[PDB]
């Protein structure tokens, strides 16, 4: 759409018994692809590990 | 009785019939050998 791309996401996550959409019915997110996001993982608190 | 008639060509009056479904979706067949036929479908739903 000029400099900004347009992306539609209809992903779904499954609850205990119901399937619900990740995003609500009508939202948009002004974002950047170069925005840095963290994927930090903690320490495994298992004796065997 | 004294007719002396010739006969020209004849029409056919065909249908307007073309499956489009046994040729686009049902491409595979499976003959039976028994009476009952099962069809399972695994349900996908996770906590």
């Amino acid at each position: 759409y000029g400099d900004v791309a347009i992306v539609v996401y209809s992903g779904q996550y499954v609850e205990n018994g119901v399937k619900k959409n990740f995003l609500p019915d009508n939202t948009m997110v002004l974002g950047n692809t170069q925005a840095r996001g963290l994927r930090t993982y903690g320490c495994i608190q298992d004796a065997d590990a | 009785m004294y007719t002396t008639a010739q006969l020209l060509a004849a029409n056919e009056q065909k249908f307007k019939f073309d499956p489009l479904f046994l040729r686009l979706f049902f491409r595979e067949s499976y003959p039976f050998t028994t009476e009952k036929v099962y069809l399972s479908q695994i349900p996908g739903l996770v906590n």
